[PDB]
């Protein structure tokens, strides 16, 4: 089980790091935390008031990255209109409460699948719940998720990328870090590294429904502006 | 298009 190499531990320095930075509240979300009161275009408000930050954090973590920060601008407009959901679920996946059964949001605010449904998510809220209890046991700590981040920002599949091959390089770096720091952390859950990659799968199906839902169905103005540019 | 994206990203 190949552990990490020292150009891999700043590495991961590097991405823990950007995430503990750009990660709302860092470890006092739970204290923080306040609990919420077709689609209810009233929840719809409440939530579209309040995905601007959490959208701004992803732009924060990803110019952190020395790797992202070297790309042309039209690159990092892709990467991020394509990872953004990906990541802000993820985030919100692994502050899941089983005693409230809630997600954190913004690391202040507790919402429920329900109220996250009625938000206007609809299935979304039920496979992001769905993937935070699954995660409850993976037991992520600050290191595995920004390497999971760093995974899905390096996305060479988006479309419309011009350095697709270098975008490729940076995440076959980060996917062989993230492993080697897994077999380092020896985790008591079997098959680790694969269940890992199936988690990736599962976030890249809610960012391609996110981004499917916006363009389906629905007045725009009524959306923050930088919620409407990443769809 | 993507400015408000674009000016967040430049600086
Ligand atoms: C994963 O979803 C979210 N995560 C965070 C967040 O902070 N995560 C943890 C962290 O980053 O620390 C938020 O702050 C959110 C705020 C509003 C929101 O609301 C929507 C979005 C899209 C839609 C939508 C999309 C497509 C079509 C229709 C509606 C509706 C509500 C969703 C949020």
């Amino acid at each position: 089980k190949p552990e990490p190499t020292d150009e891999e531990w700043e590495l991961i320095k590097t991405v823990t790091e950007a995430h503990v930075a750009t990660n709302a509240q860092g470890s006092h979300w739970k204290q923080k935390r306040k609990f919420l009161p077709k689609v209810d275009l009233e929840a719809f408000s409440h939530f579209t008031k309040i995905i601007t930050p959490a959208i701004t954090r992803v732009v924060d973590f990803a110019k952190k990255l020395p790797m992202f920060c070297e790309l042309p601008c039209e690159d990092q407009i892709i990467l991020l209109k394509g990872c953004c959901m990906e990541i802000m679920s993820l985030r919100a996946a692994v502050r899941y409460d089983p005693e409230s059964e809630t997600l954190t949001l913004n690391g202040e605010m507790a919402v429920t699948r329900g109220q996250l449904k009625n938000g206007g998510l609809g299935v979304v809220s039920d496979a992001i719940f769905d993937l935070g209890m699954s995660l409850s046991s993976f037991n992520l700590d600050d290191t595995e998720v920004a390497l999971l981040q760093a995974v899905l920002l390096m996305s060479s599949d988006r479309p419309g990328l011009a350095c697709v091959e270098r975008i490729e390089k940076y995440q076959d770096s980060f996917l062989l870090a993230f492993e080697h720091y897994i077999n380092y952390r020896k985790h008591h859950v079997t098959h680790f590294w694969p269940k890992l990659l199936m988690k990736v799968t599962d976030l890249r199906m809610i960012g391609a429904c996110h981004a499917s839902r916006f363009l389906h169905m629905k007045p725009t103005e009524l959306f923050p502006p930088l919620f409407l540019e990443v769809f | 298009e993507n400015a408000l994206l674009r000016y967040l990203l430049d600086k």
